[PDB]
C-alpha cells in the first residue's frame, strides 16, 4: 500500500507501471512479433541502402515526405465546413482583432478627452 | 583529461582484480575463460550484480540488453575494449 | 607546467610538499588576520556604543507633568 | 521523444527515429529541445497542487507583512533647514513655512 | 516590488540549493540566492551597500566556482557530490581555498563576505520594511549556511567514493597561481575596499546587542 | 545498443532490470559504502525470498507492487554515470566527430599532408568495394521469404568474406576525436 | 623584451592615439567632458583666486 | 522588537504612530524648549556635496573626515578620531530620535489615562 | 581654447582645492601623473606642434553661408506655388535651427547635472527652468503636426491656438 | 611525456574487512543470517591513506595553530614596541 | 537621373551579344559599376528634394532605396550562376534580361514624379517576376503560385487606378510635388472612405497585410533563387513607398481609418511570428518571418509620426538585406540537399563552418541584436506606437521575444546538433557562396555606421 501515481497528458504513465503489458496473449505475442518485423524489414532496406559504396547522394525517406506533405498540403483538400471549425475559426480569428480594437480605442478615447480637459502633463513631450 | 590510454592488459588486471575480490568466487578456479553460471556455479541475480561492480570500477553503465549476456570474464574485457577504442 | 605524478590504484594519491606548506600558509594567514582584526577593531562585531534602556529614563526630561497641569 | 528508448541503435541518434516509421504529426514540437511528456516521479496535479499553494501563500505573507511592517523605536529623522527645503526642489522666492526640531 | 522579489529570490534559490547533489548546481543557486540579497539590498534604498556586496561576491563565487571545476576535472569530469568522498587530504590546496571561501560567503568576521553582508542584514534589521520579508532574509542567510556546510562535508570529509584508479593531482602552476590570487583577494579586499572608499550612507552606530549579531547567531 | 533488442523481453530479464534499477537508486539514496552495502544485501535477501517461486500468476501479481514501491521511492534525483543518457557530458563530444567521407573532400594539397594515411584509405576503399558486391549476394541468399524477422545479421561464413554491413560499424569517428 | 615589446606596443601606441584623440579632437568642441567639481572643504585654498575658504563655527568638542 | 509585538497585539491606539509623529504640541513638555543648532552652514555644507539623506545635523563631523581622508589619501588608516567624532555624533541622534519615541508613547499614555479618568468622573 | 563660444556655452570659474598633504608619506597619484606626463603628453605635444606648423604652412579658409528672408507663408496667396515654396522652404530651415537651439539648451542641462556633483537639484535650477521654457515654446510650435508636416499645417495650429487664447481673454475681460 | 611508466597493480591479499566499518555490516548481517560478497572489494576505501578522518570543526580550523602563533607573537612585539 | 538609367538599359545589348561563356562576367561587373555609379544619389538635402526634370526627382526615401535595387543585382545573378549552367545559352541570357528589366522598371518606380507613371511601372514590376518564378521554377505548383502572386495584386491595384484618375479630375495634377503643396482635408464621407481604402489597399496587399498575405508563402517557396531575393528584398517595399507617398492626400481620414489595419497589423505580427515556430520548411519561415517585419512597417506607417517614417524606412532597407542573406543560406543548403526541409539536413556547422559563421551572423541580425539598423528601426517604431497607445508595448515585446526563438530555433535545427547520417554529399563551401554572404552582410554592419544615410526625409 502505498500512494498512487496520477498520470496526466504532459506527465505519461510509465511502462512498468502499464496494466495492459501485464495481461499477456498469444495474440499480443504476435503482434509484438509482427510489429518488430516491419522494423526490421525497414531497418535491413535502410542498412542496405546506406552501406552501399556506389551511393553517393541522399536516401530519400517516404515517412518524412508523407509528414511534409499531410502537415502543408493534405489540409485543405480534407478540410470540411463543420460546426467546430467555423466556431474555432470565428473566435480564433475575430475575437482577438475586436478585443484589441476595444481595448485601444477606449485608451485612446481616454488620452483624448484628457488632453482636451487639459490635464495630461505633456510636458518635455516633445519627440512623438 | 589527463587519462593514460589503458591497453587489454590492464582492462584484463582490473577484471580479474574485480572478480577475484569477490568471496563467491574462488580465485584458483577462475580464469579469462571462466563461464559465470556453468564453469562458477553463480546466479542470475550474482551475474548482474557482478556487471554493476564492472560498471562502478570502469566508470560507465553497461546496457542491460548487453548486460545480460555477458558471461565470461573475457567477453566483458572485449565488451569495455570496443567501447573505449582499445587498439594494444 | 608541473610534475610528473603517477596514478595509484586505490591508494593515496602522490603529494608534493609545497602543495602542503602552500595551503598550510594559506590558512594560517587567513587565521591571523582574523584574529588580528577581532584584536585590533573588535567593535565590528560586539559594537562600540551602549543601547540605552527606553524605561530607565526619568520623566523630567521626558516632558511629562504628573497629570493633573495638562 | 525524449522518452523513446536512448540505448537504441536509431538511424537519427539525436532525433531518435528511425528511417521509414511513421512519423507523429507534431513532431518538431517534441524533438529533445522542446516540451517532453516523460513520467515525472511525482503526480502532475501534486505539482501543480504544491507550487500553487507555495505562490499564494508567499503572496499572502507578503501582503500580511506589507499590513503589519517592522520598525525600531525612534522618531522621524531631523533635517536641519527646514527639512532641507532648499536643496531638495528649490523654490527660493517663496519662503516656506518653517518648522524647527525640537531638541531632547 | 524590490524588496518582495528579492526576498523571495534568495528564500526559494536557498531552499532549492539545499539538497542540490550536484556540485555546479548548488554554487549556481548560491549565487541566485546571493543576487537575491543584492536586490533586497536595493529594496531597502542602500545601493552602494548592493554594489559592494557585488565587488565581494564576484571575488569569492569565482573563486569558489574555480575549485569546483578544479575538483570536477581531477575526478574525470565528475559533479555528484555522492561520487566525490574524502578530498581534504587528497587535494589540500583545492580544500582550503574552498573553506576560506565557504568562510567568506557566510559571513565569518573580518573576511570579504562581512564588510558587505553583515552591513546588508544590519541595515535590513532597521528599516521600514515588510517582516516577512527580513524573516525570509534571516531564513536565506541560515540556509547559505547550511548549504555551505553541506558542499564541504559530501565532498571532503567522509571516505572516498570515486573510481579506483586515483587520478587526483593539483601540481599544476596555472591552477596555483589562480586560486592563490583570488584567495588573497577573498581575504583582504573586502578590508580594503571599505577601508579606502568615501562614506556613502549613514553607519548604523546604535544597535541592540541580539541584534547587532543576529547574523552571526543565524549562521 | 550493439545487441538487437529481442521482440520481447522475458520475465527474468524484468526482474533483473528492476533489481539492477532498485540497485542503483538505493546507492543513490545511501551514498556511503557500508550502508550502501548493507542496504544492498537486505535488498538481495528480499528478494530472492521468492526466487524457487512456481506459477506465473502470483510471480506476476509480484514484480508489480515492486514497481509501485519503486515508483514510490525512487530518489527524483538519482546518480547517473556522465556518459549516460542523462549523464552530464552525455553527447559533450558529439560536435567533433566528423565522417570518413569528409576527407574525400580534402584538397590535394592537404591530402599532400599525411601520404601514408591515404593510401591505407585507398586500401581500405578497395577492401569494402569488393566485400559489398559479396555481402549482398550473402545477405539476398541468407534472408527467409519476406524480410528478416529480427534484425540481426549474420556473420561471415567462407574464407575471404567479411560480415554483412561492417562499413558504417568499424568506420565509427571514434569516442573522443578531439 | 617580450613583455616591454608588448607594453610598447599593446600600451605605449593605443595611449598615445587616445590621448590625442581626447586632447586635440574631442576637447575642441564644448561639453565633451564635463568634470564632476571638486570638493570644496574649510581651509581649502584655490589655485586660480588664491583666497581662502574660512572655517567652521568651533563647534564644543567633546568626547 | 518588543514594540511591534505591543502594538500589534495590544492596543493599537496606545502605541504611536511612526508615520504620524509627532501628534503632540513640542511645548507641551515643558515650556523652555531648547532649539537645536546646526554647525555647517549652507555654503560649505554643499560646496562638498556630501549627499542629501548625509546633510544632517552630524555634517561638520562629516566634512572634519572627507577633509582628513582627502588629505592622508595614501595611508588610509590615517584618521579615526573624526571617524569615531562622526559615529558618536550619529549614536546621539539616534537616541535623541529615541527619546522622541519613548516620550510620545508616555504622553499618549497619559493622555489616554487623564481621558478615561475624566470619563469615569463623569460616570460617578 | 577658442573653439567655441564660452557665452553659447557658460562655464563657471572652476575653482579646484590646493594640496595639503598632512603626511610624509608619497603618493602614488604624483608621481604616475608626472611619469604619465613624460611618456604620454610630451610625444603627443611634439606630434600636435608638427601637425599644426604642417597646416599653418598651409593655409586657407571656408565661410558660413547666409540666407536672405522671404515672405513666409501668412503673406502667400492661397494658390501660388512660387511663393508657397519659398516659404515652406524658409520655414523647414527656421525648423532646423528651433531643432538646434533645443539641443544646445539640453546639453547645457546635461552639463550641469554632470558638473554640480550630488548638488545638482539646486544648483541647475535655472537651466531647468531655461530647457522648460524652450521645450514649452517648441511644443506650442511644432508638436502634432504629423509626418507630413508643413507651413500652412503650423499656420492653422497657430490660429487656431490664437482663436482659443482670444477668446478665454474676452471670457475672463467680461466676467 | 605522459603518464607512461606501466604503474602496478596491488595484491588483492592486501584488502581485508579488518579494522572497518564493514566489520560492523557484517556483524549486522549474521545476526539475520546474510553475508556481504563485494565488502572486501571496498577496503581499499578505509586501508591507506583514507583511514583517517577530519571532523568538520577540524576542517575550519586548518590552520589554527600557526596562525594564533604568529598572531601572539605579533601582539607581543607591537606590545613591546609602543611601551617604549 | 537618366546617368543611371540608360546604363541599365545597355545592359541589354551588352547580355544579348556577349559571348556564350562570358555573359556572368560581362553583367556583374557592369552591375557593379552602375550600383557604384547609383552610390551618388546618397547626397540628400535637408530642403525638399532633387528634382532632376519634369519626370524623374530623388528624395532620401527614394535614395536608399534605389541603392539597396541597384545592389541586389550582382548578387542575384551570382546566386542564379550556379542552377542555371545546364540551361542553353538563350535561356540564360532571357533569364538575365528578365532580372535587367526588373531592376530598370523598379528604378524607374522610385523616382516617379507622377503618380500615374508610378503606378504603370508599379504594375510593370508584375511580368519580369511572373515570367521569372512560373518558367525557371522548380516545383509544379509554381503555376499556381504564379496566378495567386498575379491576382492578388491586381485585385488591389485596379481600383487605385481608378481613384486615381478621379484625383486628377478634382486636383487636375497627380504630380508629387503640387499634391504636396495643394493638399487639402478629406471630409468624413462615405465616398471619401472608400477614395481611402480605393488607395490604400493596392499597397497594403504587396506589403503584405495579415490576411492579404497567402500569396507570399507560395510565391517564395515557388520563385528560384533570384526571384526570391527580388521578392523579399524590394518587391515588399513598394508597399511601403506607396503608403509613404499616397498618406499626405489621405488626412485626417487616416486617424478615423487606420484602427482596421492596426489591429490586422499589430495581432497578425504575433501570429505570423507563431507560425514561424513550427515550420518544416525554411522558405516558409523566411517568409512568414517577412510578413512580421512588414506587419510592424505597416504599423509604423499607419501611425503617421516623424519617428515611425523614420523606424519604417530604416527597417525596410535592412530587412530586404537580412532576408535576401538569409534566401540565399537556404538556398545554399537546397542546392545540396535538393530537399527544402528543416529537419533532414542538421549538424552542418560541423561540417561547414565558416556558413554556419553567416548564419549566426544573419540570425543574429534577423534577431534584431543592437546596434544593428533592424534594431534601429524596430525600436523607433516601438517608441513611436509608444506614444501613440501605451499598451502597444506588450504586443511588441511579445513579437520580440517570439521573433529570438524562431531565429535561433532556425539557427540550432540546421547548424547545431548531430549530422545526418547517409548525407555524404556535403561538399565544401564554393567561393562564390563565401562571397555573397559576405556582400550581403558587410553593408549592413557598415550601414550601422552612417545610420542617417537610411532614415528618411524626417531626419
Ligand atoms: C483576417 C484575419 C483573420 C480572419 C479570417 C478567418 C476568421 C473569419 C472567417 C472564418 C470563420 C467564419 C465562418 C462563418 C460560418 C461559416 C460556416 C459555413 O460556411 O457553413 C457551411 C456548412 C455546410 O453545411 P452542411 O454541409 O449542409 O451541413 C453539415 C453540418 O454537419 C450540419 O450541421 P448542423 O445542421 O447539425 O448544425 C446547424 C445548426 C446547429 O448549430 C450548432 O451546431 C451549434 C450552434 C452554432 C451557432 C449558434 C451559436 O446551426 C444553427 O442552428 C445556428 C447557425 C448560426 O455549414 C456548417 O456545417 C456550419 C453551420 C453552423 C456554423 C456556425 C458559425 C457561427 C460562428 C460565428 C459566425
Ligand atoms: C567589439 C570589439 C572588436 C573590435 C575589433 C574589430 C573586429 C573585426 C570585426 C569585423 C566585422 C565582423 C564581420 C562578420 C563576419 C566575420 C568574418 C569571418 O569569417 O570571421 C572569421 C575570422 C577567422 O576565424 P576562423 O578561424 O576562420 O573561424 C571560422 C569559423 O567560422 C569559426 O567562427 P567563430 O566561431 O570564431 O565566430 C566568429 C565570430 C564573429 O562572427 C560574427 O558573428 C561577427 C558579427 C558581429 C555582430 C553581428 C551582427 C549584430 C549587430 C551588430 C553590428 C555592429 C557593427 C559595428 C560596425 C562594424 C564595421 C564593419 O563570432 C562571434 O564571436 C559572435 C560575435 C557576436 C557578438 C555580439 C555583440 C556585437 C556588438 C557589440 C558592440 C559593437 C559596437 C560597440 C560600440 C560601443 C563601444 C565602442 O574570425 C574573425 O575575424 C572574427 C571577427 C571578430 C569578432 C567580431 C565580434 C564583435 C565585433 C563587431 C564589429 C566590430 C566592431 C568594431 C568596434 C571597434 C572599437
Ligand atoms: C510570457 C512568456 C510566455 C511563455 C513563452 C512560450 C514560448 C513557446 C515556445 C518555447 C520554445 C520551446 C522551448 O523552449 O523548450 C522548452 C524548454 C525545455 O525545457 P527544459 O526545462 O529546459 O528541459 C531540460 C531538461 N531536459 O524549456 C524552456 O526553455 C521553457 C521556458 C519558457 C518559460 C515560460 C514560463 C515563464 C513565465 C514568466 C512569468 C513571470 C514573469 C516574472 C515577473 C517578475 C516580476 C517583475
Ligand atoms: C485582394 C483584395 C483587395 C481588394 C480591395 C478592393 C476594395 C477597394 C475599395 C473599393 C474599391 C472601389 C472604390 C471606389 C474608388 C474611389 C473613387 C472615388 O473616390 O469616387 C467615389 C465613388 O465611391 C464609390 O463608387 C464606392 C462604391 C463601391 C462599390 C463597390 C464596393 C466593393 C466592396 C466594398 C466593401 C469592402 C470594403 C473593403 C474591401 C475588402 C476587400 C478584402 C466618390 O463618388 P462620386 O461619384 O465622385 O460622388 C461625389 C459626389 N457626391
Ligand atoms: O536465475 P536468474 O536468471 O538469475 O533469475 C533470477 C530469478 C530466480 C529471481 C528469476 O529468474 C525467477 O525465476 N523468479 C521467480 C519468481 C520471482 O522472482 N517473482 C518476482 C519476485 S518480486 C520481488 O522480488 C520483490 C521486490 C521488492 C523490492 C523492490 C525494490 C524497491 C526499491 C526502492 C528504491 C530503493
Amino acid at each position: 500500500s502505498f500512494p498512487k501515481y496520477k498520470p496526466s497528458r504532459l506527465a505519461t504513465l510509465p511502462a512498468t507501471l502499464d496494466p495492459a503489458e501485464y495481461d499477456i496473449s498469444p495474440e499480443t505475442r504476435k503482434a509484438q512479433a509482427e510489429r518488430l518485423a516491419i522494423r526490421s524489414r525497414l531497418k535491413r532496406e535502410y542498412l542496405l541502402q546506406y552501406n552501399d559504396p556506389n551511393r553517393l547522394g541522399v536516401i530519400e525517406d517516404p515517412a518524412l515526405i508523407r509528414w511534409t506533405y499531410a502537415r502543408s498540403a493534405n489540409i485543405y483538400p480534407n478540410f470540411r465546413p463543420t460546426p467546430k471549425t467555423s466556431l474555432l475559426g470565428a473566435l480564433f480569428g475575430i475575437g482577438p482583432l475586436f478585443f484589441w480594437y476595444y481595448v485601444f480605442k477606449t485608451d485612446r478615447d481616454k488620452k483624448e478627452k484628457l488632453i482636451q480637459e487639459g490635464k495630461l502633463d505633456q510636458t518635455f513631450n516633445i519627440s512623438y | 583529461s589527463d587519462a593514460p590510454p589503458l591497453t587489454l592488459e590492464a582492462i584484463k588486471d582490473r577484471v580479474l582484480y574485480v572478480l577475484k575480490l569477490y568471496d563467491k568466487i574462488d580465485p584458483e578456479k577462475l580464469s579469462v575463460n571462466s563461464h559465470f553460471m556453468k564453469d562458477l556455479g553463480l546466479d542470475s541475480l550474482d551475474q548482474v550484480e557482478i556487471i554493476m561492480a564492472m560498471e562502478d570500477e570502469f566508470g560507465f553503465e553497461i546496457p542491460d540488453i548487453d548486460a545480460e549476456k555477458l558471461m565470461c570474464p573475457q567477453e566483458i574485457v572485449d565488451y569495455i575494449a570496443d567501447k573505449k577504442d582499445v587498439y594494444e | 607546467g608541473g610534475v610528473h605524478i603517477e596514478p595509484r590504484y586505490r591508494q593515496f594519491p602522490q603529494l608534493t610538499r609545497s602543495q602542503l606548506i602552500q595551503a598550510e600558509f594559506f590558512s594560517a594567514t587567513m587565521w591571523f588576520w582574523i584574529l588580528w582584526r577581532f584584536w585590533h577593531d573588535s567593535d565590528a562585531v560586539l559594537g562600540h556604543f551602549p543601547y540605552p534602556d527606553p524605561s530607565q529614563w526619568t520623566d523630567e526630561e521626558l516632558g511629562i507633568l504628573p497629570d493633573d497641569e495638562d | 521523444q525524449q522518452e523513446r528508448d536512448p540505448w537504441y541503435d536509431w538511424d537519427h541518434p539525436d532525433l531518435r527515429l528511425n528511417w521509414g516509421e511513421p512519423i507523429h504529426w507534431d513532431l518538431d514540437m517534441y524533438i529533445r529541445n522542446r516540451v517532453d511528456t516523460s513520467p515525472t516521479p511525482v503526480s502532475w496535479n501534486t505539482m501543480c497542487k504544491h507550487l500553487f499553494g507555495f505562490v499564494a501563500f508567499m503572496l499572502f505573507m507578503f501582503w500580511v507583512g506589507e499590513i503589519y511592517p517592522s520598525y525600531q523605536p525612534v522618531g522621524p529623522k531631523q533635517y536641519p533647514y527646514n527639512d532641507l527645503y532648499l536643496e531638495r526642489g528649490g523654490d527660493p522666492t517663496k519662503e516656506p513655512e518653517p518648522v524647527v526640531h525640537y531638541e531632547i | 516590488m524590490t524588496l518582495c522579489l528579492g526576498a523571495i529570490t534568495t528564500l526559494f534559490t536557498a531552499l532549492c540549493a539545499i539538497t542540490q547533489n550536484d556540485i555546479k548546481k548548488i554554487v549556481a543557486f548560491s549565487t541566485s540566492s546571493q543576487l537575491g540579497l543584492m536586490m533586497v539590498t536595493i529594496g531597502i534604498n542602500q545601493p552602494h551597500l548592493a554594489f559592494l556586496h557585488i565587488c565581494m561576491h564576484a571575488f569569492f563565487k569565482a573563486m569558489l566556482f574555480m575549485c569546483s571545476g578544479s575538483i570536477i576535472h581531477s575526478l574525470n569530469d565528475e559533479q555528484d557530490i555522492r561520487k566525490m568522498g574524502g578530498l581534504y587530504k587528497a587535494m589540500p590546496f583545492t580544500t582550503t581555498a574552498l573553506i576560506i571561501g565557504s568562510l567568506a560567503l557566510t559571513g565569518m568576521p573580518y573576511l570579504t563576505g562581512f564588510y558587505s553582508k553583515d552591513l546588508i542584514i544590519e541595515a535590513v534589521n532597521m528599516s521600514y520594511t515588510n517582516a516577512w520579508a527580513l524573516l525570509m532574509t534571516l531564513i536565506a542567510t541560515s540556509l547559505t549556511a547550511a548549504y555551505s556546510t553541506r558542499i564541504i562535508f559530501f565532498a571532503f570529509l567522509g571516505k572516498p567514493r570515486f573510481p579506483p584508479l586515483v587520478l587526483i593531482n593539483e601540481n599544476n602552476p596555472l591552477l596555483i597561481n589562480s586560486i592563490k590570487r583570488l584567495l588573497i583577494g577573498s581575504i583582504f579586499a573586502g578590508f580594503i575596499i571599505s577601508n579606502n572608499i568615501p562614506p556613502m550612507t549613514v553607519p548604523n552606530t546604535t544597535m541592540p546587542l541580539y541584534m547587532k549579531m543576529t547574523a552571526l547567531i543565524v549562521t | 545498443a550493439f545487441s538487437a533488442p529481442a521482440a520481447y523481453l522475458t520475465h527474468q530479464q524484468k526482474v533483473l532490470r528492476l533489481y539492477k534499477r532498485a540497485l542503483r537508486h538505493l546507492e543513490s539514496w545511501c551514498v556511503h559504502r557500508d550502508k550502501y552495502r548493507y542496504f544492498a544485501c537486505l535488498m538481495r535477501a528480499r528478494f530472492d525470498e521468492h526466487k524457487n517461486e512456481k506459477d506465473m500468476v502470483k510471480a506476476t501479481q509480484l514484480l508489480r507492487q515492486a514497481e509501485e514501491e519503486f515508483w514510490y521511492g525512487q530518489h527524483p534525483q538519482p546518480y547517473i554515470f556522465p556518459e549516460s543518457p542523462g549523464g552530464t557530458s552525455y553527447e559533450r563530444y558529439e560536435c567533433y566527430k566528423v565522417p570518413e567521407w569528409c576527407l574525400d573532400d580534402w584538397h590535394p594539397s592537404e591530402k599532400a599532408m599525411y601520404p601514408d594515411y591515404f593510401a591505407k584509405r585507398e586500401q581500405w576503399k578497395r577492401l569494402r568495394r569488393e566485400s559489398w558486391e559479396r555481402e549482398v549476394k550473402q545477405l539476398q541468399e541468407e534472408t527467409p521469404p519476406g524480410g528478416p524477422r529480427t534484425e540481426a545479421l549474420p556473420p561471415a561464413r567462407k574464407e575471404g568474406d567479411l560480415p554483412p554491413l561492417w562499413w558504417h560499424i568499424v568506420t565509427r569517428p571514434r569516442e573522443r576525436p578531439m | 623584451y617580450r613583455h616591454s615589446i608588448f607594453a610598447v606596443t599593446h600600451v605605449l601606441i593605443p595611449v598615445w592615439i587616445i590621448h590625442y584623440y581626447l586632447k586635440y579632437h574631442v576637447t575642441a568642441k564644448p561639453y565633451t567632458v564635463v568634470e564632476r567639481k571638486p570638493r570644496i572643504f574649510p581651509g581649502d585654498t584655490i589655485l586660480e583666486t588664491g583666497e581662502v575658504i574660512p572655517l567652521m563655527k568651533e563647534f564644543p568638542d567633546q568626547h | 522588537g518588543a514594540h511591534l509585538a505591543r502594538r500589534y497585539l495590544g492596543d493599537a491606539s496606545k502605541e504611536p504612530d511612526p508615520l504620524r509623529m509627532p501628534t503632540f504640541p513640542p511645548d507641551y513638555g515643558f515650556p523652555e524648549r531648547k532649539e537645536r543648532e546646526m554647525v555647517a552652514t549652507q555654503q560649505e555644507m554643499n560646496d562638498a556635496q556630501l549627499m542629501l539623506q548625509q546633510r544632517d545635523y552630524c555634517a561638520h563631523y562629516l566634512i572634519q573626515l572627507l577633509k582628513c581622508k582627502r588629505d592622508s589619501f595614501p595611508n588610509f588608516l590615517a584618521c579615526k578620531h573624526e571617524q569615531h567624532d562622526w559615529d558618536y555624533c550619529e549614536h546621539l541622534d539616534y537616541v535623541k530620535r529615541m527619546k522622541e519615541f519613548e516620550r510620545e508613547r508616555r504622553l499618549l499614555q497619559r493622555k489616554k489615562r487623564r481621558e478615561q479618568r475624566e470619563a469615569e468622573m463623569a460616570r460617578g | 581654447p577658442d573653439s567655441w563660444d564660452k557665452d553659447v556655452y557658460p562655464e563657471p570659474p572652476r575653482r579646484t582645492p590646493a594640496p595639503a598633504p598632512q603626511t610624509s608619506l608619497p603618493n602614488p597619484v604624483t608621481y604616475l601623473t608626472k611619469i604619465f606626463d613624460l611618456l604620454v603628453d610630451r610625444p603627443v605635444t611634439l606630434a600636435r606642434e608638427f601637425i599644426e606648423q604642417q597646416h599653418a604652412k598651409n593655409r586657407y579658409y571656408y565661410y558660413h553661408r547666409e540666407f536672405r528672408r522671404v515672405p513666409d507663408i501668412t503673406e502667400c496667396e492661397e494658390k501660388d506655388i512660387l511663393c508657397m515654396f519659398e516659404a515652406e522652404m524658409q520655414w523647414r530651415r527656421d525648423y532646423k535651427v528651433d531643432q538646434e537651439i533645443v539641443n544646445i539648451i539640453q546639453e547645457r542641462l546635461k552639463a550641469c547635472q554632470q558638473r554640480e556633483g550630488e548638488s545638482y537639484r539646486q544648483n541647475c535650477a535655472k537651466e531647468l527652468e531655461q530647457f522648460t521654457q524652450v521645450s514649452k515654446a517648441f511644443q506650442d510650435r511644432y508638436s502634432d503636426l504629423g509626418a507630413h508636416y508643413s507651413a500652412r499645417k503650423c499656420l492653422a495650429k497657430q490660429k487656431q491656438r490664437m482663436l482659443a487664447e482670444r477668446k478665454a481673454a474676452k471670457e475672463a475681460a467680461a466676467a | 611525456e605522459h603518464g607512461h611508466s606501466k604503474m602496478e597493480l596491488p595484491d588483492y591479499k592486501q584488502w581485508k574487512i579488518e579494522g572497518t566499518p564493514l566489520e560492523t555490516v557484517q556483524e549486522k548481517l549474521a545476526a539475520r543470517g546474510l553475508r556481504d560478497p563485494w565488502g572486501r572489494n571496498e577496503a581499499w576505501r578505509y586501508s591507506g591513506g583514507f583511514a583517517n578522518n577530519v571532523s568538520f570543526v577540524g576542517a575550519l580550523l586548518k590552520g589554527f595553530k600557526w596562525g594564533f602563533a604568529a598572531f601572539v607573537v605579533a601582539v607581543g612585539a607591537e606590545y613591546y614596541l609602543e611601551s617604549q | 537621373m537618366l546617368k543611371i538609367i540608360i546604363p541599365t538599359t545597355m545592359l541589354l545589348p551588352m547580355t544579348w551579344m556577349s559571348k556564350h561563356n562570358m555573359i556572368w562576367i560581362n553583367a556583374t561587373v557592369h552591375s557593379l559599376l552602375i550600383s557604384l555609379i547609383s552610390l551618388s544619389l546618397l547626397n540628400q538635402l535637408g530642403e525638399n528634394s532633387l528634382n532632376f526634370s519634369l519626370t524623374f526627382f530623388s528624395d532620401s526615401l527614394s535614395a536608399p532605396l534605389l541603392v539597396l535595387t541597384t545592389w541586389l543585382l550582382p548578387l542575384m545573378l551570382m546566386a542564379s550562376q550556379s542552377h542555371l549552367s545546364k540551361e542553353t545559352t538563350t535561356r540564360k541570357k532571357l533569364y538575365i534580361t528578365m532580372l535587367i528589366l526588373l531592376q530598370l522598371f523598379l528604378i524607374m518606380t522610385f523616382t516617379a514624379t507622377e503618380l500615374i507613371l508610378f503606378y504603370i511601372l508599379f504594375e510593370a514590376t508584375l511580368v519580369p517576376t511572373l515570367i521569372i518564378i512560373t518558367r525557371w521554377g522548380n516545383q509544379t505548383e509554381r503555376l499556381n503560385a504564379g496566378l495567386y502572386f498575379l491576382f492578388y495584386t491586381l485585385a488591389g491595384s485596379l481600383p487605385l487606378l481608378v481613384a486615381l484618375v478621379y484625383i486628377q479630375n478634382t486636383t487636375g495634377s497627380l504630380n508629387f510635388l503640387i499634391i504636396h503643396y495643394w493638399s487639402h482635408p478629406l471630409s468624413n464621407s462615405w465616398s471619401n472612405i472608400f477614395m481611402w481604402l480605393a488607395c490604400i489597399m493596392a499597397f497594403m496587399v504587396k506589403m503584405p497585410l495579415y490576411g492579404l498575405h497567402l500569396w507570399l508563402p507560395k510565391a517564395h517557396v515557388e520563385a528560384p533563387i533570384a526571384g526570391s531575393m527580388v521578392l523579399a528584398a524590394v518587391l515588399l517595399k513598394l508597399g511601403g513607398y506607396g503608403m509613404m507617398r499616397i498618406t499626405t492626400i489621405l488626412n485626417p481620414l487616416t486617424n478615423y481609418m487606420a484602427y482596421p489595419f492596426l489591429m490586422l497589423s499589430m495581432w497578425g505580427m504575433i501570429m505570423t511570428s507563431s507560425i514561424c515556430l513550427r515550420q518544416t520548411d525554411l522558405k516558409s519561415l523566411i517568409a512568414y518571418s517577412s510578413v512580421s517585419h512588414m506587419a510592424l512597417v505597416i504599423v509604423a506607417i499607419m501611425i503617421q509620426t516623424p519617428w515611425s517614417f523614420m523606424g519604417a524606412t530604416a527597417l525596410m532597407i535592412a530587412h530586404g538585406l537580412t532576408s535576401s542573406m538569409l534566401f540565399c543560406l537556404a538556398n545554399t543548403n537546397y542546392e545540396r540537399v535538393h530537399s527544402r526541409t528543416m529537419i533532414l539536413a542538421r549538424g552542418l556547422q560541423t561540417l561547414l563552418p565558416l556558413m554556419a559563421t553567416w548564419w549566426l551572423v544573419a540570425s543574429l541580425t534577423n534577431l534584431a541584436l543592437p546596434p544593428s539598423i533592424n534594431l534601429i528601426g524596430e525600436l523607433f517604431i516601438i517608441t513611436a506606437s509608444f506614444s501613440w497607445s501605451n499598451i502597444t508595448i506588450i504586443l511588441m515585446g511579445m513579437n520580440m521575444m517570439i521573433t529570438a526563438l524562431y531565429s535561433l530555433y532556425m539557427l540550432i535545427t540546421t547548424q547545431r546538433g548531430k549530422y545526418t547520417h547517409h548525407i555524404n554529399n556535403i561538399k565544401p563551401s564554393f567561393t562564390r557562396e563565401n562571397a555573397l554572404m559576405a556582400l550581403h552582410i558587410l553593408p549592413l554592419l557598415l550601414l550601422t555606421l552612417n545610420p542617417k544615410m537610411i532614415l528618411g526625409p524626417l531626419y
